[PDB]
């Protein structure tokens, strides 16, 4: 077949290291001999099998910064909001950015450890507030407070 | 499965289906289940939502 | 205007003293002024139990009230939505005396850090009130034995402890700086 | 706006190009280059020449506008920044904006011999006390204390890391502490100079030595009780007005540093930042600017006012705090340059009443001549639009948002001049936040539809190069066939400078008198100084100041 | 906050509370202010941190001193 046989020799420029040969690459796999493969290589935009001599290098949600994801929750104001995945998927490392856009920048949902991070998409002003003592944590709410009358 | 026989044979499966369910693509193999499913990390591309979810893309 | 700060007045108690979903929950007071239960466990996508306690830190507070959203849809079908209403001025009751009486607590601390009231005998396993003292000191001693030990005891409440709870006072003031006048920019307009 | 390396002009920020060019050639970036050769400091290409070959005499003939001193300078390889900026000595006529003449940090370069026997013009001179108050304002946010505790254990960082490098360099410095403030390569260089100095220009600071802060690691000590102090400040409960005098006195009890010495921050920054040959500088803009607050707070007192609001009034009651201070009295800059000018020229079509101006900055004048526009044809109509097609007053005091009694009136106005009025409409509303509700409200209803038709709108936006590329598309549109409306903010950048001929404007709609009320409380604190110091009420400020937005607007 | 920074304030205050005897600002002239203002920069930082706190024992036991120049 001629996809699978294109994406072996494809997949072995990148894993190689090496801007190996036109040719050489074929043989690397000793199974690929189609112009196919060369014409996905050559229609490859990772692997830059341009004009030149054989050549093998490497190379939805498109909010992949914290200015883009702070639009995102601007843009859901009043709105719904999605967790974490297409932010993720647009964006690798959204945790890491999550936390710099920290204090409602990039207002999210620590919803599990093992989640990854399960997001949510909401937006705040301030956010964090984090400097109140967890004591006063303890203090504020052991309040009890008259009802109706 | 050898690399290479998973990158045919899940592409010769992914011919016949490679939008598939992912439960049914692993009882289509029913191999060391590494190795189907290492094809689908190379030679596929994950569609997670949608009407084709969790079938293999490219 | 005045209310507007009210909206904002419940986000300082909201994300400071609790977590970061809260506001979450809050937010979508705001988002929507009746705001169906149903929507607000999809909004942040969190399931029935993991949305249902934070609505009450918000009711409990008296910041959120969630209002019996009984309605008849077109299935003739027992329909119920916690329309988490905002209670805007009787969240204000709630806020202005929880910080009322935190001030004071930190301040117990101290004076029982300055008042040595009772007596220990940690030979005897045994702690003394000044009565209990002036029942063993000998007229030929300067100290109240024991009466398990006949040994001397050591003061009780002491003032190592003092300098541990203006830190807490000051943090609290220092902490609570936002607040205060939070409220009482509010209590201005009394709405 | 006169860089010509295309590495540097790629950014947008001046500052960043700014820093770009300085570190291209810096008095101790530029000497590791020449003297030992590196990939890490470039060469600016344009003041490399400029030092040979630009300075040993003047430009051959021509008088250099904008336009034609950067064609120039673009085939001849110079950059057309340092020409003039050394040309300062040799330009028998000096062109340069109110910045360049009043801002402290800029108006180092200024020289007695182009301004002790000169002739002063003040072009547009109505904001002229507006650009002072901005002078001495500076404000803070809880994200920057995070910036500014980053700066401040970076530099403790850089500081030492630098001392095994070299140490004598540190201790060198130290000597030049006790001879003076530095003087002899604090001011005589080409290049050198980094923090900025918000003080007068050197005569209001003294020379004494800055305490007993003269090491790196002490330097440390009170640095980091200072940053500590302060943000127990920056937290305060609300907006609390203190005398700056005051501010140093609860400081020098908390931490013990006095006033003389304390002024002694801007000259100190530079002699030790030099030393440690410092490569990143992102985390440490928050020191300089921090920085310029301590020479600010240990020199000015009395006359301005601190206050440190909890949150924004817009977005109340969050975790976004401000250290403000406002200037209160714009004379303090304003006659020092009386104080050495001997001709002095102000003039501006706008000014109206012209009274309160020498009372406002304590200023000499002896013709006060007012002009009439004497024509044989009107050619002007000024409006009082009252009542609209409901006859309702119509106004922007009432509130800061929009309602269908009041909106839909601004709107059937807006449609029926866009029906009959000719190419060239431009409109300047009280502020830009009022009008992001009116223009999308708008959108709403249907009012717009009918001027959707008619001519071709671009609107004002925060982005500067949009609303350039939204005005110079306004223009061609005016003078092409088809009509153009333009809309802006009558405190925006538009009322700044912009002009409107014939086709680019025909009927100018104000909507409302501008109140700049909209704000916290930092304008009354600043409007309180304004009603004791001199007789100027409230009433007659505001009001006469608006108009004269207005009337700035207008013609 | 830079705890090693912490102790800076302590080392200063010792100075501040025992070593106040030291003349820096009664003497009056500049230059031995100036030299005073280093020198005290010289014991408070290497007390600070302790980096060579070796010599800073030593200026603990002039700063003791000083206090008995208070004391006496
Ligand atoms: S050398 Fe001149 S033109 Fe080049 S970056 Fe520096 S200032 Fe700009
Ligand atoms: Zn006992």
């Amino acid at each position: 077949h001629d996809s699978s046989k294109l994406l072996w020799a494809t997949e072995y420029i990148q894993k190689k290291g090496k801007p190996v040969l036109v040719n050489e690459l074929l043989d690397y796999l000793s199974m690929k001999k189609d112009d196919k493969v060369i014409e996905l290589l050559k229609k490859l935009d990772r692997i830059e099998f341009d004009p030149k001599k054989g050549t093998f290098k490497y190379l939805t949600y498109d909010v992949h910064s914290p200015s883009e994801l702070l639009k995102l929750l601007r843009s859901q104001v009043t709105f719904k909001g999605i967790s974490c995945k297409d932010l993720k998927d647009g964006w690798p490392q959204c945790d890491e950015t999550i936390n710099q856009l920290e204090e409602d920048s990039k207002i999210l949902v620590l919803r599990t450890k093992k989640d990854k991070t399960p997001r949510y998409v909401w937006y705040n002003s301030g956010g964090n507030l984090k400097c109140i003592d967890e004591e006063f944590v303890k203090m504020w709410e052991n309040v009890q407070l008259p009802q109706f009358a | 499965m050898p690399k290479k026989e998973i990158l045919d044979y899940l592409f010769k499966l992914f011919d016949e289906y490679d939008y598939w369910s992912l439960k049914g693509l692993k009882e289509r193999t029913r191999q060391p289940e590494a190795h189907l499913k290492e094809c689908l990390d190379k030679v596929a591309t994950l569609v997670k939502k949608g009407p084709y979810a969790f079938k293999y893309t490219l | 205007p005045i209310d507007d700060i009210v909206k904002n007045l419940l986000k300082f108690v909201v994300r400071g003293f609790y977590g970061g979903s809260f506001v979450l929950v809050l937010d979508a007071i705001l988002f929507h002024s009746v705001l169906a239960e149903d929507d607000l466990k999809q909004l942040l996508s969190i399931n029935k139990t993991e949305l249902g306690p934070l609505i009450a830190r918000l009711r409990s507070d008296r910041l959120i009230s969630i209002h019996k959203q009984r309605e008849y849809p077109p299935n003739s079908k027992s329909v119920e939505r916690v329309y988490y209403y905002v209670k805007y001025p009787h969240a204000i009751d709630a806020i202005k005396w929880k910080v009322h009486q935190v001030v004071q607590r930190l301040k117990d601390d101290l004076d029982k850090n300055s008042e040595p009231n009772g007596y220990m005998c940690p030979i005897c396993l045994t702690k003394y009130t000044q009565l209990e003292a002036v029942q063993l000191l000998n007229f030929d001693r300067t100290e109240f034995l024991c009466s398990l030990c006949d040994e001397p005891l050591v003061e009780d409440d002491s003032g190592k402890k003092n300098k541990e709870k203006q830190d807490k006072l000051n943090r609290l003031m220092d902490q609570i700086q936002p607040i205060i006048d939070s409220l009482k920019k509010i209590d201005d307009s009394r709405i | 706006n006169l860089c010509l390396h295309p590495e540097v002009s790629k950014e947008r920020k001046g500052t960043v190009v700014d820093e770009k060019c300085r570190r291209m050639t810096n008095g101790q970036a530029k000497r590791k280059l020449e003297e030992d050769p590196e990939a890490n400091v470039e060469l600016c290409e344009y003041h490399e020449n400029l030092y040979n070959i630009e300075v040993e005499d003047y430009l051959p003939k021509g008088v250099f506008s904008f336009e034609k001193l950067l064609k120039y300078c673009e085939e001849k390889t110079l950059c057309p920044y340092f020409i003039v900026r050394r040309m300062i000595s040799l330009c028998n006529i000096i062109i340069y904006s109110y910045h360049y003449l009043l801002d402290p940090k800029i108006a180092e370069r200024v020289s007695n011999e182009v301004s002790k026997d000169s002739i002063v013009i003040f072009d547009e001179a109505h904001n002229i006390d507006n650009v002072c108050i901005e002078s001495l304002s500076l404000d803070l946010t809880t994200d920057a204390l995070r910036r500014a505790t980053r700066g401040a254990n970076a530099l403790d960082e850089r500081i030492s890391e630098v001392r095994k490098v070299d140490s004598q360099k540190l201790q060198d410095e130290y000597e030049k502490l006790v001879q003076g403030l530095h003087s002899a390569d604090i001011l005589t260089d080409q290049e050198e100079p980094f923090v900025e100095t918000p003080v007068l220009p050197q005569d209001l600071l003294t020379e004494a030595i800055p305490g007993n802060i003269r090491r790196a690691e002490h330097f440390v000590s009170f640095l980091k009780r200072l940053i500590e102090y302060l943000k127990t400040r920056m937290k305060v409960l609300h907006v609390i007005s203190e005398t700056p005098k005051s501010f140093l006195q609860h400081l020098k009890q908390l931490t013990f540093i006095e006033r003389k010495p304390l002024r002694f921050c801007s000259e100190r920054l530079s002699l030790l930042v030099r030393t440690l040959e410092v490569t990143e500088v992102e985390d440490f803009t928050a020191l300089k600017d921090i920085a310029t607050f301590a020479t600010l707070i240990s020199t000015y007192e009395e006359g301005f006012l601190l206050i440190i609001e909890p949150y924004e009034i817009e977005n109340a009651a969050v975790p976004n705090p401000i250290m403000r201070f406002t200037c209160l009295d714009a004379s303090i800059a304003i006659k020092p340059v009386f104080e050495r000018f001997s001709s002095v020229i102000i003039t501006s079509g706008t000014i109206s009443p012209l009274d309160m101006y020498p009372r406002m900055l304590n200023f000499k004048t002896v013709l006060q001549k007012s002009y009439a526009m004497t024509l044989a044809k009107k050619s002007f109509l000024p409006m009082i639009i009252t009542k609209g097609s409901d006859q309702v007053a119509i106004s922007s005091r009432f509130e800061i948002r929009n309602d269908p009694s009041i909106v839909r009136n601004y709107g059937s106005m807006l449609v029926e001049f866009a029906k009959i009025t000719p190419d060239g409409m431009v409109v300047f509303f009280p502020s830009y936040l009022y009008m992001e509700s009116i223009v999308s409200m708008w959108q709403t209803m249907g009012i717009l539809d009918e001027v959707w038709k008619h001519k071709l709108i671009l609107v004002e936006t925060p982005d500067a190069q949009e609303t350039s590329l939204a005005l110079e598309t306004y223009r061609k549109a005016c003078s092409n066939g088809r009509g153009a409306i333009l809309l802006s903010v009558a405190r925006g950048k538009v009322s700044e400078g912009i002009d409107f001929d014939h086709q680019y404007g025909r009927t100018v709609l104000m909507i409302g008198i501008p109140f700049q009320y909209t704000e916290s409380r930092i304008l009354k604190a600043r409007l309180e100084f304004m009603r004791e110091n001199y007789r100027i009420r409230e009433n007659d400020f505001l009001s006469f100041d608006a108009m004269r937005h207005a009337a700035q607007c207008l013609g | 906050d830079d705890v090693e920074v912490e102790k800076e304030v302590d080392i200063r205050k010792r100075v501040f509370n025992v070593f106040n005897k030291t003349i820096d600002d009664f003497n009056g002239d500049l230059v031995e202010y100036n030299k005073y203002l280093e020198e005290v920069e010289d014991i408070i930082y290497k007390l600070d941190h302790g980096i060579d706190v070796a010599k800073t024992e030593e200026k603990l036991r002039t700063y003791e001193e000083l206090n008995k120049q208070l004391i006496m």
